[PDB]
RNA sequence: GUCACUGGAUUUCCAACGGGGCCUUUCCUUCUGGCUAACGAACCA
C-alpha cells in the first residue's frame, strides 16, 4: 500500500477477486465433455448450463441446472477443456 | 508452374521461393494437392540483429486461410531449404485513409480497412500460432511508446527463436516498435 | 551493502522459534500483511522469521549511528518489556523508561521526566501509545516491537515478533542489544554467540 | 452515468496523489485521456504511464511522483476567444511563471503556452500544476 | 528560485520527503528524519556516516512510515526479501 | 444504476479476451449456422438458442467462430421476426400484467408497475423507430397489443 | 559606434520556438491544358 504494481498483482489474489475486478475481465466458467457408460458418444457440456442436457439420443440425462454449476448426474466422467 | 505461382512477373527471390515450393509439391498424397491453390503475391527481406535475414511473405487475403493450415509444415521446409531465413506469412492489407475535407472518398470505410485495424492484423499474422493473450502499450518518459505483445504459452517453440525478427518486421512496415512476454 | 556474514544463521533462528516469537496475532492488520508467512490450522498466524531478522537488524543499525548511546530510548509500560528494557539500558547507553511514561516527557520542557532522544524504541505501540504520540510532536523516530495486530501509526521500521508475552519480547531485545553491541561497540566477530544469558531479559514478577 | 471520463481520470489522480499514492488505476480510456496525460508527462507532473488492453475502452496505469498539486478539467469546455486565454490562466493557475492550462484546438491538444507560440485557440479542456 | 542575474534568492530550500517527495515544512513536527549506520565488513559501524531518509508526517501519521522504509532500504540495498512490490 | 428500479447489482457476463477460439473446438462454423437455423425454423430466439448452443454444443459464443451475432444470421436466412425480441418480450409481460388488472382491480402494485412496463416499452420502441426497425408509426397500443403476442 | 541608445554576424556553437514542403499503402474527384499509349490505360502542369 502507497506504492504498489498495478500491472503486475499476484495470481493469488487475482484469482480471489471478482470476476469484473481482474486486471483485465474473464470468465470464470469452463467447459467439460462427458459421456454416460451407455454411448460411446461424447458430450461438451458448459460448467454453469442451464439447461438439462442429453446426450445424441436415449434422453438419459447429462447436468440438471441450479443457481450455480451445473449440476452433473450420478456416474459420469468429465474432462476439462 | 515456375512463373505463374508468383503474379507480378519479378522477383530474384519469389522465383527461388516459387522452385522450393513446386519442389514439396513432388508428394502429393496431401502435400501438392494442398499447396497448389495457394499463391503469394511477393517477398521482402529485413536484416536482424542477429546476423539471420528475414524473408516475409506476402499472401492475397482470403486465401490467407490456406497458408493458414499448412503453416508450420510449410515455415518448417522453407527455414530448411533457406537455412539462414526466418520465414513468415502476412497477408497484404488495403489501408484505406481516415476520411477529412481533405482526403475524402464514398461509400464510408469499413472498420478493417483502417490503419489501426492493419496494424493489429499484422500483430497478429506475425506470430502466426501462439494466440496473443494480451496487450499493453509503454507511454515512455521521454515521449516515446511501446507495443508490448503479450503472447500465449503454447507451441511457442514455433516462435520463440524469431521474436527478435518479428520486432524488426513491424519497425520496418509501421514505424512503432515492439516488445514480447509470456504468461505464469 | 549487507555481507552473508550478516546472514540469518540456524543458532539466531533457533532462539526465535524456541521463544516462540514467529507465532502471530489471529486478527491480522492490513499494514502488517507482508509480515505474515502463512497462517496455522486453527487461525494462527506465522511471523516470518527472516522477515523479523532482517528488521532486527535494520533497527539495530539504526539505534548505532545515533551519535550518543545515552540518547536512545527504550521505553515499555508493559510489565513483561521492563526487565527487558532495563538490560537494554544497561549494555547500550539507552536512558530507559519502564512502567508509567508520564506525559508531557517530550514536550513540555518543565517537567522532570523531560527527554530530548533521537530515537524511541517502543515494546507495545498499543500500550506504549501515549509515548509514540508525543514522539509524533518533537520530529522523533520510533522502532517498534509490532504483533500482526499493532497500531503503524508514527511508528518507523517495526520488529515483528509475539508481543502477546512469554520469551518472545526478552528475546528481541536481548537481541537487539547483542547486534547493536556488534555494530561499532565491541563484540568484534559475531562469529561467536554471547556471554550473556538471553534470559536476563524476562519478566520477573514473584 | 459517466459523462466526462476525463474527469473520472483527472479525479482519480488528484485523489491519489493526495493520499500519498505512487500509481493509480484509470478507467475507462480514451484519446482525450492520453492527449492530457501526454502533456501531463512531458512538463514532468506524472511518470510513465502503460495503457491496458481489455478488449472495449482500455484502462491506465500511471505511476505519481509527486510534485503535482492538481490536474482538473473544465466543464463545460467553453468556446475561449484567443486574447480570454490571458484571462484564463489568471483565474485557475498559481502564478504567471509555472502551471498550465491545456486546450483543445483544431491544431491539436496542447498547452496555452503552446498555443500561444503557434496563435491557436479553441475549447479549454483542463488544468495542471 | 533565481533572480535577475543568476542569483540565488528565497532563504531557504526545505527538505523533501523521500517517500512522498512532498516538501517538508518547518512547523511539520511529526516528521522524522532516519540515520541508518554504514558498516565495514564484518560490522563495526561507521561513525559520522549515514545512509538517511526523510518522511512526511503525512505518511507517518497515514501508518505507512513502515512499509516505505522497507520500499526504500530495500531500493537503496539496506534489506532483501522483505518487501513487495506486488500485491 | 437499474432503470426502474433502485437496484444496483453488477451481475453480468464476463466475455474473455479472446477473438477467435477455443482452439479445441475447430467445428467448421458453417455446420453451426446449420445448427443455428435449424433451431431457428424450430420457433426459437436468437436468446434462447445461443444458450442452447452454449449449454450443449461448446460454442463459446457465435459471434466468434462464426464472425456474425446471433440474430444478424436468422436475418440473412430470412428467418427474423417482426418485433425484436426485445420487444416481443415486455409486450408480453405489459399484456400479461393487464390481464391480471381485469380480474382484479383493487391491485394497486399491478397499476404501479403496468405504467413501468409500458413506459420501458415506449422508450424502446422510439428506439427501433429512430433506427427503422419497426414503421414510422408502430406505436404498440394496449387493446390491440394482445394479438401481438398471439 | 557615444563609454543607457545604436550597426552586423564570418552558414558551427550551444539552444530552443514556430512555418512550409516532400516520402512512407495515402492529395480523394472534377474541369482546362501539356506530352504520350495500339479512338484518348497512363504520366505531368
Ligand atoms: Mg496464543
Ligand atoms: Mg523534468
Ligand atoms: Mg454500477
Ligand atoms: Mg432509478
Ligand atoms: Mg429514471
Amino acid at each position: 500500500v502507497l506504492v504498489q504494481d498495478l500491472l503486475h498483482p499476484t495470481a493469488a489474489s487475482e484469482a480471489r477477486k471478482h470476476k469484473l475486478k481482474t486486471l483485465v475481465q474473464g470468465p470464470r466458467s469452463y467447459f467439460l465433455d462427458v459421456k454416460c457408460p451407455g454411448c460411446l458418444n461424447i458430450t461438451t457440456v458448459f460448467s454453469h448450463a442451464q439447461t438439462a442436457v442429453t446426450c445424441e439420443s436415449c434422453s438419459t440425462i447429462l447436468c440438471t441446472p441450479t443457481g450455480g454449476k451445473a449440476k452433473l448426474s450420478e456416474g459420469t466422467s468429465f474432462r476439462r477443456k | 508452374p515456375q512463373a505463374k505461382i508468383l503474379s507480378q512477373a519479378p522477383t530474384e527471390l519469389e522465383l527461388q521461393v516459387a522452385q522450393a515450393f513446386v519442389e514439396l509439391e513432388n508428394s502429393s498424397p496431401e502435400l501438392k494437392a494442398e499447396l497448389r491453390p495457394l499463391q503469394f503475391k511477393s517477398i521482402r527481406e529485413i536484416d536482424v540483429a542477429g546476423g539471420k535475414k528475414a524473408l516475409a511473405i506476402f499472401v492475397p487475403v482470403p486465401s490467407l486461410a490456406g497458408f493458414h493450415k499448412v503453416q508450420t509444415k510449410l515455415t518448417r521446409e522453407l527455414e530448411k531449404k533457406f537455412q539462414d531465413r526466418h520465414v513468415i506469412f502476412l497477408a497484404e492489407r488495403r489501408i484505406l485513409p481516415k476520411p477529412s475535407r481533405t482526403s475524402r472518398q464514398v461509400q464510408k470505410r469499413p472498420r478493417s480497412r483502417t490503419l489501426t485495424a492493419v496494424h493489429d492484423k499484422i500483430l497478429e499474422d506475425l506470430v502466426f500460432p501462439t494466440e496473443i493473450v494480451g496487450k499493453r502499450v509503454r507511454y515512455l518518459v521521454g515521449g516515446n511508446k511501446i507495443q508490448k505483445v503479450l503472447l500465449d504459452s503454447k507451441d511457442v517453440q514455433q516462435i520463440d527463436y524469431k521474436l527478435e525478427s518479428f520486432q524488426a518486421v513491424y519497425n520496418k512496415l509501421t514505424g512503432k516498435q515492439i516488445v514480447f512476454e509470456i504468461p505464469s | 551493502s549487507l555481507p552473508a556474514t550478516f546472514d540469518l544463521t540456524p543458532e539466531d533462528a533457533q532462539l526465535l522459534l524456541a521463544a516462540n516469537t514467529h507465532l502471530g496475532a489471529r486478527n491480522v492488520q492490513v499494514h502488517q500483511e507482508p509480515y505474515v508467512f502463512n497462517a496455522r490450522p486453527d487461525g494462527v498466524h506465522v511471523i516470518n522469521v527472516g522477515k523479523t531478522w532482517e528488521k532486527l537488524v535494520l533497527a539495530a543499525r539504526i539505534i548505532a549511528a545515533i551519535p550518543n548511546p545515552e540518547d536512545v530510548v527504550a521505553i515499555s509500560s508493559r510489565t513483561f518489556g521492563q526487565r527487558a528494557v532495563l538490560k537494554f539500558a544497561a549494555h547500550t547507553g539507552a536512558t530507559p523508561i519502564a512502567g508509567r511514561f508520564t506525559p508531557g516527557s517530550f514536550t513540555n520542557y518543565i517537567t522532570r521526566s523531560f527527554k530530548e532522544p533521537r530515537l524511541v524504541i517502543v515494546t507495545d505501540p498499543r500500550s506504549d501509545a501515549q509515548a509514540i504520540k508525543e514522539a509524533s510532536y518533537v520530529n522523533i523516530p520510533v522502532i517498534a516491537l509490532t504483533d500482526l495486530d499493532s497500531p503503524s501509526e508514527f511508528v518507523d521500521v517495526a520488529i515483528p515478533c509475539n508481543n502477546r508475552g512469554k520469551h518472545s519480547i526478552g528475546l528481541i531485545w536481548y537481541l537487539l542489544a547483542r547486534e547493536v553491541l556488534r555494530l561499532r561497540g565491541a563484540l568484534v566477530d559475531r562469529t561467536q554467540p554471547w556471554s550473556i544469558m538471553p534470559d536476563l531479559y524476562f519478566y520477573r514478577d514473584p | 452515468t459517466r459523462s466526462s471520463v476525463l474527469a473520472d481520470a483527472l479525479n482519480a489522480i488528484n485523489n491519489a496523489e493526495k493520499t500519498g499514492k505512487r500509481q493509480v488505476l484509470i478507467r475507462p480510456s480514451s484519446k482525450v485521456i492520453i492527449k492530457f496525460l501526454q502533456v501531463m508527462q512531458k512538463h514532468g507532473y506524472i511518470g510513465e504511464f502503460e495503457y491496458i488492453d481489455d478488449h472495449r475502452s482500455g484502462k491506465i496505469v500511471v505511476q505519481l511522483n509527486g510534485r503535482l498539486n492538481k490536474c482538473g478539467v473544465i466543464s463545460p469546455r467553453f468556446n475561449v476567444k484567443i486574447g480570454d486565454i490571458e484571462k484564463w490562466t489568471a483565474n485557475l493557475l498559481p502564478a504567471r511563471q509555472f502551471g498550465y492550462v491545456i486546450l483543445t484546438t483544431s491544431a491539436g491538444i496542447m498547452d496555452h503556452e503552446e498555443a500561444r507560440r503557434k496563435h491557436v485557440s479553441g475549447k479549454i479542456l483542463g488544468f495542471v500544476y | 528560485m533565481e533572480n535577475d542575474k543568476g542569483q540565488l534568492v528565497e532563504l531557504y530550500v526545505p527538505r523533501k520527503c523521500s517517500a512522498t517527495n512532498r516538501i517538508i515544512k518547518a512547523d511539520d513536527h511529526a516528521s522524522v528524519q532516519i540515520n541508518v549506520a554504514k558498516v565495514d565488513e564484518e560490522g563495526r559501524a561507521i561513525p559520522g556516516e549515514y545512509v538517511t531518509y526523510a518522511l512526511s508526517g503525512y505518511v507517518r501519521s497515514r501508518g505507512e512510515s513502515d512499509d516505505s522504509l522497507n520500499r526504500l532500504a530495500q531500493n537503496d540495498g539496506l534489506l532483501k526479501n522483505v518487501w513487495s512490490y506486488s500485491r | 444504476g437499474r432503470m426502474h428500479s433502485a437496484g444496483k447489482g453488477i451481475s453480468s457476463s464476463a466475455i474473455p479476451y479472446s477473438r477467435n477460439a477455443p482452439a479445441w473446438f475447430k467445428l467448421s462454423s458453417e455446420s453451426v449456422i446449420e445448427q443455428i437455423v435449424k433451431y431457428a425454423r424450430k420457433g426459437l430466439t436468437p436468446s434462447q438458442i445461443g444458450v442452447l448452443l452454449r449449454d450443449a454444443h461448446g460454442v463459446t459464443q457465435a459471434r466468434v467462430i462464426t464472425g456474425n451475432k446471433i440474430m444478424r444470421i436468422l436475418k440473412s436466412n430470412g428467418l427474423a421476426p417482426e418485433i425484436p425480441e426485445d420487444l416481443y418480450y415486455l409486450i408480453k409481460k405489459a399484456v400479461s400484467v393487464r390481464k391480471h388488472l381485469e380480474r382484479n382491480r383493487k391491485d394497486k402494485d399491478a397499476k404501479f408497475r403496468l405504467i413501468l412496463i409500458e413506459s420501458r416499452i415506449h422508450r424502446l420502441a422510439r428506439y427501433y423507430r429512430t433506427v427503422a426497425v419497426l414503421p414510422p408509426n408502430w406505436k404498440y397500443e394496449s387493446a390491440t397489443a394482445s394479438a401481438l403476442v398471439n
